[PDB]
């Protein structure tokens, strides 16, 4: 698990 | 359904008549939900992304209703900014990326 | 093409004559590649993930070929665990999520 989520 | 990527792919899921908004996340191997009380045995796990790792609790064989589709698998619970539906549940609802 | 999610959705991309393995990430707003140099001026930005808030270098208007589909947009470079194609480039190559 790497739930690579990203905002910005 | 066909979900476009102009906006974050947010859909409504249901876990034990608790209805939340979660991101359809092809970049996540696992599904991670912000704090909720799930029943059953839960084991500590570490998961990373951009920025580092968070400690979460892993709950097995947890029913998740994603847009009319009955999902059942591993659900991780921890301090995630947004609720995430990962590849483990995504594969079960018959989800693909098409271009 | 149609890409299933039993395995991570890694594809070959071409950026600046170089070929790389990148992950099609519908849970990422932006495209982030692992450390590399690229043509430009760049503005430093901060972005956040499951772990938190990293520093990246932002390149604007960069051509990237994804599975031969042509895109041109923003590309951030930083300490990402894996090369990630986010929604800004996924929309340009007409990528959707279906089930």
């Amino acid at each position: 698990r790497q739930a690579n989520f990203l905002g910005k | 359904p066909q979900i476009t990527l102009w906006k974050r792919p947010l859909v409504t899921i249901r876990i034990g008549g608790q209805l939340k908004e979660a991101l359809l996340n092809t970049g996540a191997d696992d599904t991670v939900l912000e704090e909720m009380n799930l029943p059953g045995k839960w084991k500590p796990k570490m998961i990373g992304g951009i920025g580092g790792f968070i400690k979460v609790r892993q709950y097995d064989q947890i029913p998740v209703e994603i847009c009319g589709h009955k999902a059942i698998g591993t659900v991780l619970v921890g301090p995630t900014p947004v609720n995430i539906i990962g590849r483990n549940l995504l594969t079960q609802i018959g989800c693909t990326l098409n271009f």
